[PDB]
C-alpha cells in the first residue's frame, strides 16, 4: 500500500541538452615559438577535428546512434618557457584555422595558406580569455552518425587486393576538416612552448537510437576492444 | 563609450556556462532534420528501460554470458535466499554497470521507484513459489525468508507467470539518495528466497536459471551532472 | 559603471566574425553607384554558365587547345567509349577547372543536377548517333556500352542537334558530397559512346572533334567556404 | 561592438558586492523547501529574546554557573549596591557574551531601549522589596540608594512577583551608540539595592540567588555589520 504523494521532482538535469551542456577537452594541441632551424620544434601543428581522442565525450555521446547539435569550441592556451638563459619573450598571438575537408593544408608556419582569405581563423591574443566560437550543424549526412557499420567503397569483383579494401565502420559523414594552429609571432631568442586545449560542447541537441554505454577501454576510433575486458567484479551471490 | 565595470567572474571560461559566441560558418545552409525511428529528449527513458542484472559475480562466471543467470533447482525447501544485493543502484556491483546504473553514475542524486523483473527460464512443466523481498534499511538484512517476509515483499508463481515484477517504491529518509555506497543513503536490500520449492516431473531438467532485470518508474529522477568512474584514459 | 562581465571569445580576432568598428573617414560622401551591367548577386550563378571541359588530357594534349577537343572518325562501329570521366566537379582533373570546378573548390559540399553539354564540330555532311551515359556509382565503371546503356543516358543525333544536353539528376546517399576525391560520396561515371557510328559521304573530313561544357542547373547549390587550391604563393 | 568605457572599480572584488554570476549546475531541480518550526528572518529577534546575565564575574565565579547566579541574604537593611553594570551591551562584560550581545558585536551602531529581568529564586516563605535603577551618564555612578533613586527605577516586591521587568528606555545624545566601550556614546549604569529587606520565617534558608536576563525590545536596531572580536582562529 502507498499513500499519496504530490511529487514536485523534474527531469530537467537529465534531459538530452543538460547531459551534453558541459564543455569537454577533446584536443590538446602542443605548439612552439622557436627558431625555424631548430628541427625539434614544431612551429604548426595539424589536428583532425574529432571527438574520439578523449573517451568521457566520447562515451557520452555514443550513449545513442545518431546525433544533431551545434558545436561550441573553447580554446584554453597555456604557454611556458623552456630554458632560463637565453632571455624573455613578448606576448605571443596565435592563429587557429579551420581548414575544411579540401582546402590546402599547411606545410610550413608561414606558408600561404595562413592568410586563410576563405578558411575561418581565430586570432586568440595570450592572457585573453579562452576564445571561443560556434558551428552550426554541418553534416552532410541528416545527422551525425556516431556508428556506421559499413564501407566507403565496396570491393568488385576482378580488382586486386589492394583495390576496394577502405576501413570497416570509415565513412566521410564525420570529415569535418582539421585545425592548424601556430604562433604568429617571430621567434625569440629563447624557445617558448604552448598547448591549445579544445574544449566542445554539444549545443540543441538531439539524438537517436540509444545504446548500452562503451564498458571496456576505446581502443581505436572504432568499436576494437583489446585490454581491460574484464569490468565486473567479483560478489556472492548472496552477499548484499 | 558607455560606463560599465567589469565584475569578478570575468574573463573566466566556466566550462558550465551558456553564452552566446561567434559563428565560425555565418549563412551555413544547414542540413535539414529527418524523422529518424527512436528520438532520445531525456536520459532518464534510457534509465526506465530494462536492463539484465549481473546477478551471479562469482569468480568462475563475472565477466561471462555466466553472470546474468541464476540457478534455481528442485531441490527440497530452505528459507535461505537465492540471492541478495542492496539498493543502491549506482554503486551496488551487480546494478552499476546496467544501464540504469551507468546513467545514475553520471550523476550525483537519485531519486524515485524501481522495477525489478525476473524472468523464469526453466521448462514448462517446472512448477514453484518464489518470494521476493525489499528490506528498508535500518536492520540487519534479511538472512532468511522468516526476516525477508516482515519487509516489502511480492509471491511469485513461476508456473502461473514466467516473469514476475516487483516495485521497490521510493523510501528514504532523503529526498534524494546519493550515486555512492553511502550509509546515511543507503537504500535497502533486496533478496530472494523460494516460498514452496521449485517441482518438477520426471524427464525434466532439475536445474534452471532465472533472469534479473532493472528499470526506472516514472517517478525517478537523478541531479548534479558527473564525470563518471566507468571509463578512464590511461597515458 | 554598468556591471559587465567578459565571457570567452573576449578580445579574439575570428576572421569570419561580423562586428561593427569605428569609420576611419567620417562624413565621406561616397561616389554612387551606377548601374553597370552584368551584376552578379551569387556565385552560383557563375556556376551555371557552361565552360568548356578539358577533355584530353594527355601528355601531348594538356595544357593547349587540343585538351579541349575530343576527336571522333567515321570508322566501323564499336562499343568501346569515346570519352570516361567521374562525377566529381570539384576534384576530378577534367572537371576541377571548369568554372563549375573552380566556384566549387572554394567550398566544401556542393549538391545539385549537373548539365553536360556536347557540341559537335564535324561537316554538316557528317551523320551519325552517340550514346550519353551516367552511372551511379557502386557498380563497375562501364566498360562498353552494353553496361553504360543499363545507367541514365541520352542518344544524342549529331545529323539533327549539333548539340546534346545531357542532366545528370543529383543522385546521392547524403544530402551534400564533399568537393574532394571522395569514395563515400563519389558522384558516378559518364562516358560517352558510339550508337551507331560516324558517317561521312566522299570530300569529307573522316575525323572531328567534339566539346564538352559543364554547368550546374537552377537546384544547384554549396556550402562551407574554404580556401581553393588552385592558386598558391611561394615566399 | 558597443561602445564602453570601464570605470575605476573594474575588475576588483568587493566582498560586499551584488552581481549576478554564471551558474555552475544549470538546470538544477533544487529540493523544495518544507514548514520547519523556527524560522528566523532578522537577527533582531534573536536579540530580543532574554538570555541569562552573567552578573557575578567574581575570580571564583567566572567561566562557572555560580557566574549568573547573584546572591541575597536577610540581613539588616542597607543603601549598597547588591549588583552593578555599566549599559554598554556589546562591550561590558556581563552583557557582552548574552545573545544581545554577542549579536549587537556583528555591528558597529546599535540604538533602542532595553528589558532587564530579574527572576528570584529563593523561597515562598522569604519576602523583600529591591530597587532596580537605570541612571543615564554623565553623572557619578550611583554609589547608594540615595543617588540610585534620582533615576529611572522600578520597586520589585519579591514576594508579590518573583520576577520583576525594568525597560531601559532609549537616551541617548546620539542617534546610535557605538558597540565598544566609548566615552562619548556611553549609555549609564544599572544598579540594584535593598528597597527595605529580605525577610524570611525560621526554617527557611537565608540566602538565595537571583537570575538577570537582558532582551531588547521593539524598538531595537543595529547597523554597520562587522567582524566580531568573539572568535579567533590560530595559525
Ligand atoms: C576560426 C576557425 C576555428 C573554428 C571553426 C571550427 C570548425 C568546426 C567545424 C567542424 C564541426 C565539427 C562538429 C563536431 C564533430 C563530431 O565528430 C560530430 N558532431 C559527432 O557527432
Amino acid at each position: 500500500q502507498t499513500r499519496h504523494v504530490i511529487q514536485k521532482r523534474t527531469r530537467s538535469e537529465s534531459t538530452v541538452e543538460s547531459f551534453f551542456a558541459r564543455g569537454a577537452c577533446v584536443a590538446i594541441i602542443e605548439v612552439d615559438n622557436d627558431a625555424p632551424t631548430k628541427r625539434a620544434s614544431k612551429l604548426f601543428s595539424v589536428w583532425k577535428i574529432t571527438y574520439k581522442d578523449t573517451v568521457q565525450l566520447r562515451r557520452k555521446l555514443e550513449f545513442f546512434t545518431y546525433s544533431r547539435f551545434d558545436m561550441e569550441l573553447t580554446f584554453v592556451v597555456t604557454s611556458n618557457y623552456t630554458d632560463a638563459n637565453n632571455g624573455h619573450a613578448l606576448n605571443q598571438v596565435y592563429q587557429i584555422m579551420f581548414i575544411p575537408p579540401g582546402a590546402p593544408i599547411p606545410g610550413k608556419w608561414n606558408d600561404y595558406t595562413w592568410q586563410t582569405s576563405s578558411n575561418p581563423s581565430v586570432f586568440y591574443t595570450y592572457g585573453a580569455p579562452p576564445a571561443r566560437i560556434s558551428v552550426p550543424y554541418v553534416g552532410i549526412a541528416n545527422a551525425y552518425s556516431h556508428f556506421y557499420d559499413g564501407f566507403a567503397k565496396v570491393p568488385l569483383a576482378g580488382q586486386a587486393s589492394t583495390e576496394g579494401d577502405s576501413l570497416y565502420g570509415a565513412a566521410s559523414l564525420n570529415d569535418f576538416g582539421s585545425l592548424a594552429v601556430r604562433v604568429v609571432n617571430d621567434h625569440n631568442p629563447t624557445k617558448l612552448t604552448s598547448k591549445i586545449r579544445v574544449y566542445m560542447k554539444p549545443k540543441h541537441v538531439r539524438v537517436w537510437c540509444p545504446r548500452p554505454p562503451r564498458a571496456v577501454p576505446y581502443y581505436g576510433p572504432g568499436v576494437d576492444y583489446k585490454d581491460g575486458l574484464a569490468p565486473l567484479p567479483e560478489k556472492g551471490l548472496t552477499t548484499y | 563609450g558607455l560606463p560599465v565595470l567589469n565584475t569578478p567572474g570575468s574573463n573566466q571560461y566556466l566550462t558550465a556556462d551558456n553564452y552566446q559566441s561567434p559563428c565560425a560558418i555565418p549563412e551555413f545552409d544547414v542540413t535539414p532534420p529527418i524523422d529518424i525511428p527512436g528520438e532520445v529528449r531525456n536520459m532518464m527513458e534510457l534509465a526506465e528501460i530494462d536492463t539484465m542484472i549481473p546477478l551471479n559475480l562469482t569468480n568462475q562466471r563475472k565477466n561471462t554470458m555466466d553472470m546474468y543467470r541464476v540457478e534455481l533447482n528442485d531441490a527440497a525447501h530452505s528459507d535461505t535466499p537465492i540471492l541478495c544485493f542492496s539498493l543502491s543502484p549506482a554503486s551496488d556491483p551487480r546494478l552499476a554497470h546496467t544501464m540504469l546504473g551507468e546513467i545514475l553514475n553520471y550523476y550525483t542524486h537519485w531519486a524515485g521507484s524501481l522495477k525489478f523483473t525476473f524472468l523464469f527460464c526453466g521448462s514448462m512443466m517446472a512448477t514453484g513459489k518464489l518470494l521476493v523481498s525489499y528490506a528498508p534499511p535500518g536492520a540487519e538484512a534479511p538472512k532468511s525468508r522468516k526476516e525477508a517476509m516482515l519487509g516489502t515483499h511480492v509471491i511469485w508463481d513461476i508456473g502461473l507467470q514466467s516473469s514476475c515484477t516487483m516495485v521497490v517504491p521510493w523510501i528514504s529518509n532523503t529526498t534524494y539518495r546519493l550515486t555512492i555506497n553511502d550509509s546515511f543513503t543507503e537504500g535497502g536490500y533486496i533478496s530472494m528466497f523460494y516460498q514452496t520449492r521449485v517441482v518438477v516431473p520426471l524427464s525434466t531438467p532439475r536445474k534452471m536459471d532465472i533472469l534479473g532485470f532493472v528499470s526506472a518508474c516514472n517517478d525517478f529522477s537523478v541531479r548534479l551532472l558527473r564525470d563518471t568512474t566507468h571509463i578512464s584514459q590511461e597515458a
